[PDB]
């Protein structure tokens, strides 16, 4: 096999998420903190009925400090060397010292159950040799 | 992808200084066979890190962009990993976003370096084709010989790097310098970033103070740091992060108290002199709090008035070191008279409130309670170097610094923050006149022009007038070559020479890539960068290190000093065969097989018995340095000047200059200079009176220079598809433009384009546009104005803005969110 074996991890149902209110969860294991957020307005790659739910690993890709979500700017901010990533542009680094965008947690949205499930990661999570240890 | 190949425990590791900015962060390059890999257990990989479980924050800097797979000339493939060195005192393991991409910017046939020049390229009248090195040399040396023979050196022009790091360095500056100055002997030479053969630091040097006079450790020991015309978080990242921030955070207080037991050390403070509120000001406030930061948001071009006001005030308050002035300086009383300016007039001119001027002076110069003057490091860069009259601004600033004894004491210094690294060893410039090269080319002078390690189409001031003229003169040479058939090299040399007698100019570019210069060049030669060759250079605290070769250059690309040797030897042989012995002798001294030969011949011969005149940043003890000794020193290298060398102590250097008050002048004293305040130059004032916006310009943290590598990187092109212009939101609203729209920026000097980037921090009537980029060149609107030594006021221009329209794809894909952390 050429692919890693990512778990399928239930996050919540989409209707339970409040606009711009982040949900913390771990994926693909408990040492990998992530945040999902229903942004309120559609963005490329967002899922759910309004194509606005996205999720990311929150460990800064520069040196791994946990980033914080800023609701007023819809960005993730790293306090260590000041990098900031855009949650509305697939983790695009706005300014900073990292050489990779914030890793995106791929979500599946199932209309039959309303469930949001984390099923993969695009980008390499800080501090590991492969996304799945 | 979603995984990385770890270096095996026994992987080859070599030292590499960052290719890019002045800081000169230390890195390691791991190289190992493609099909091998290290294990996750710490003792089974070369990083010594445990990848069997999640690593903690700050444990490593490692992403896929820091890795690559290279293919050697023998066809063997090797994994490479270029990561920062935790033990290097400069960066302590930090990597900026620019140096972190080094593995990605190494040459590979399929990656970001796919388009590296790997063979001589010739524009054969009406098409680009490859050509052989022998032919390129017969043509190039042929034109140089014909021009020397008929016109003399005045017909041979060059614009060449004079810097360190990649595309510079002691080997390369010596090679090119020996060739242009000692062999060809032409005075028609400009430098990569300024249009004449001059210095960015004539005033400070004449006053006796070399611009890199301290250690980065001095930023840790200072009570106050001034950052003047400088955005260090973005432009000297790791010096700001590893040395300035720890001081603001209080992590260096115990060091200060340990060195100076009877001295008070208040919490450190920082003062920014910059018309613009930058990411550096924002971070300083975040870290130190607003009350420990002063942003002197001066009116553009008013630095001289600011410093004259501060100098007048500290003299009136007695906040100067009178014993130091009396024992180690000359010219103080005259400077007090010539530079007199009240705080009220200073405030009126600069726009800075009188209370803030007084607060800056109190924090910086008023004696601490324990008696000593604060240790105030005055750091400056291009906001004043390319400011309103470089010579006068520096005269004003250094007067203030000298009077307050802020050179020579630990925790102080009045230093350039730097651009590229430094690595200068050259013969003296063969002329007595200051020649504005771009103006001479625009006026039709010269037969051949060589851009070497630079791209003035994107970086000259008044760039539009330069490109207009060069494209037209180049076209004349192409049209003349179009008439030929079956012409030997010799006949083509005459055809081209005759075209140059009719307005034409033969253009050559020696570079890593085609660049926009390819729109006019007739010949392009492939060069090699650090890692494809050995290279020495020093950083902003004079720390010289060796970057080690670890891979082959693409195709036939070659170190610049070796291209210079190839040219010199081609010309020597041509003169020998033409029976011109005296001319041939001028080209002796280039029997070099490797770049180390250029190091031995230039840097290591400075001041030695029997050597010719050599201007070297290594000075007369440079011979103590050798590649083997630098290698043993690791990425810590040695701070120049070297004091000694022996097997037991290794190289021993110098941390700070002028600690005994012995300055670099006739009498050993620092010299005060007059600094008249003249307002903006008339050329710039005319644009300001006619147009609405101040067109400030400069660096973006993620983009490196002319984006020669970045233009090929998918993440960089997604984030910055076009040069951007920061605009005040009220100004944007009035003009009906928002993030992602494209505007024309123009004035009497030129017209260019940028994507709008609304920034709340920008002042009304002011803007800031990314300089030297590959899509929307900022320099087209800079003026031709230069100071007395031909230093341009690049930061001094005004123009109007016209909406083109909404670039829907930029709106869909580019973030226009704040780059100021807050
Ligand atoms: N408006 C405005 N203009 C400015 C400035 C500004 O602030 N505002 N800044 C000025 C300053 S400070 C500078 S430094 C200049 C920069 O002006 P340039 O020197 O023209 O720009 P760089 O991108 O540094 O150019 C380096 C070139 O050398 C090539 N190169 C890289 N490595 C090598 C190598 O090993 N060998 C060779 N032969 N070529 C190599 C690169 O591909 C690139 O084309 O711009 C100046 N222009
Ligand atoms: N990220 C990155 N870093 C780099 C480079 C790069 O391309 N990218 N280039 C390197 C090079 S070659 C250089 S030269 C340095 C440049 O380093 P800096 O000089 O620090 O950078 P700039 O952005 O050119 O200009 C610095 C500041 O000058 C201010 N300024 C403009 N006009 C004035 C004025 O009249 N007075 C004053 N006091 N300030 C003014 C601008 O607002 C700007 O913030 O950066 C080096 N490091
Ligand atoms: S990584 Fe490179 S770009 Fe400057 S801050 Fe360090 S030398
Ligand atoms: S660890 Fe996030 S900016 Fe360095
Ligand atoms: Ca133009
Ligand atoms: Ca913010
Ligand atoms: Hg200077
Ligand atoms: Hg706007
Ligand atoms: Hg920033
Ligand atoms: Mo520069
Ligand atoms: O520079």
């Amino acid at each position: 096999r050429t692919t890693l074996a990512y778990p399928a991890t239930a996050v919540s149902v989409a209707k339970n998420l409040a606009a711009n209110e982040p949900v913390s969860f771990t994926y693909p294991d408990t040492s990998s903190p992530c945040v999902a957020v229903k942004l309120g307005a559609p963005v490329p790659g967002g899922v759910g009925p309004d194509d606005d739910i996205v999720a990311y690993s929150v460990l800064c890709t520069h040196m791994g400090c946990p980033t914080s979500y800023d609701s007023s700017s819809k960005t993730f901010s790293c306090p260590c060397h000041f990098t900031e990533f855009d949650a509305e542009k697939a983790g695009q680094m706005i300014c900073g010292e990292a050489t990779a965008d914030l890793p995106r947690v791929l979500l599946r949205y199932d209309a039959a159950s309303d469930a949001l499930t984390a099923v993969g990661v695009d980008g390499l999570i800080y501090g590991r040799q492969a996304n799945v240890i | 992808n979603d995984r990385i190949t770890l270096p095996p425990a026994n992987a080859q590791r070599t030292n590499m200084t960052c290719h890019f900015c002045i800081v000169g962060c230390g890195y390691h390059v791991y190289k190992w066979p493609e099909l091998e890999e290290g294990g996750r257990a710490p003792e089974q990989n070369a990083l010594g890190l445990d990848f069997r479980k999640q690593l903690p924050p700050l444990a490593v800097t490692l992403t896929p962009a820091m890795t690559n797979v290279v293919t050697e000339h023998d066809g063997a493939r090797y994994d490479i990993m270029v990561v920062p060195d935790k033990a290097c005192v400069v960066n302590s393991g930090l990597s900026s976003t620019r140096g972190g991409k080094m593995a990605s910017y190494m040459y590979t046939p399929t990656g970001d370096g796919k388009e590296r020049l790997s063979a001589p390229r010739l524009y054969a009248a009406d098409e680009w084709v490859d050509t052989t090195w022998d032919h390129a040399m017969a043509l190039y040396a042929g034109l140089i010989k014909k021009t020397l023979d008929k016109d003399g050196p005045q017909g041979v022009f060059f614009s060449c790097f004079d810097h360190g790091g990649a595309g510079g360095g002691f080997e390369n500056t010596w090679g090119t310098g020996k060739l242009m100055f000692s062999a060809i002997q032409t005075p028609m030479v400009r430098i990569h970033n300024r249009p004449a053969y001059n210095s960015e630091c004539h005033a400070t040097r004449e006053m006796g103070i070399g611009e890199l006079n301290n250690a980065y450790e001095d930023a840790q020991l200072a009570d106050v740091i001034w950052s003047i015309g400088n955005n260090p978080y973005e432009s000297q990242t790791n010096y700001f992060l590893n040395h300035w921030l720890p001081n603001l955070q209080g992590a260096t207080t115990s060091k200060k108290k340990e060195r100076f037991p009877n001295e008070n050390f208040p919490q450190a403070r920082i003062i920014f002199v910059d018309p613009r509120e930058t990411p550096s000001v924002a971070i300083a406030r975040h870290v130190a709090g607003n009350d420990r930061v002063l942003h002197l948001a001066i009116e553009p071009g008013t630095d001289t008035a600011l410093f004259n006001g501060l100098f007048t005030y500290v003299v009136e308050q007695g906040w100067i070191d009178k014993p130091f002035i009396e024992a180690h300086t000359k010219g103080f009383d005259d400077a007090v008279k010539t530079n007199r300016l009240s705080l009220d007039e200073c405030s009126n001119i600069t726009g800075v409130p009188v209370d803030m001027l007084k607060r800056a002076a109190e924090w910086s110069y008023k004696p601490k309670a324990s008696g000593q003057a604060p240790r105030t490091m005055h750091a400056y860069e291009k906001g004043i170097i390319w400011g309103n009259d470089n010579y006068v601004i520096q005269s004003a600033l250094l007067d203030l610094v000298i009077a307050t004894h802020n050179v020579g004491r630990r925790g102080t210094g009045c230093v350039r923050m730097g651009g590229h690294q430094e690595g200068y060893t050259r013969p003296p410039y063969p002329g007595d006149k200051k020649i504005y090269i771009d103006q001479e080319l625009i006026k039709g002078k010269g037969r051949i022009m060589t851009w070497w390690g630079c791209n003035n189409f994107q970086t000259s001031n008044n760039a539009q007038a330069l490109r207009e003229a060069i494209l037209q003169r180049s076209a004349i040479v192409k049209q003349a070559m179009q008439k030929a058939r079956g012409a030997t090299t010799e006949e083509m040399v005459d055809v081209i020479y005759e075209a140059t007698q009719n307005g034409g100019l033969f253009v050559t570019s020696i570079n890593l890539y085609p660049t926009k210069l390819a729109e006019a060049a007739h010949l392009m030669l492939p060069a090699a960068h650090p890692g494809e060759m050995n290279l020495t250079s020093m950083n902003g605290e004079r720390r010289i290190r060796l970057s080690e070769k670890f891979m082959d250059p693409p195709g036939t690309a070659m170190a610049d000093c070796l291209i210079a040797a190839r040219i010199a030897n081609a010309l020597r042989d041509m003169y020998q065969k033409d029976g011109k012995a005296e001319m041939a002798a001028q080209f002796e001294g280039f029997d070099w097989k490797t770049e180390e030969d250029a190091f031995n011949d230039g840097f290591r011969r400075a001041g030695q018995p029997g050597a010719p005149a050599i201007d070297s940043q290594g000075g007369s003890t440079g011979h103590l340095v050798t590649y083997d000794r630098l290698r043993k020193s690791g990425n810590n290298g040695v701070q120049l000047p070297v004091v000694s060398w022996d097997e037991s102590k290794g190289l021993v250097g110098t941390e700070m200059l002028y600690t005994e008050g012995k300055f670099d002048t006739d009498d050993g004293k620092a010299h005060f200079k007059p600094a008249p305040w003249n307002g903006l130059p008339a050329t710039v004032q005319q644009q300001k009176d006619k147009y609405r916006f101040w067109l400030n310009n400069g660096r973006n943290n993620e983009v490196w220079q002319t984006a020669y590598h970045d233009q090929y990187n998918s993440l960089m092109q997604e984030r910055y598809p076009m040069a951007y212009i920061e605009m005040n939101p009220d100004d944007c609203k009035q003009l009906d433009v928002t993030g992602g729209d494209i505007v024309e920026v123009y004035n009497d000097f030129g017209s260019t384009f940028a994507m709008v980037y609304p920034v709340a921090e920008i002042k009304r009537g002011q803007t800031f546009m990314l300089f030297g980029y590959v899509n929307g060149i900022q320099g087209d609107v800079t003026t031709d104005w230069t100071d007395r030594d031909i230093i341009p006021y690049y930061k001094g221009t005004w123009g109007d803005i016209r909406k083109v329209g909404s670039m829907s794809e930029f709106k869909r894909t580019v973030s226009f969110k704040s780059r100021r952390f807050g």
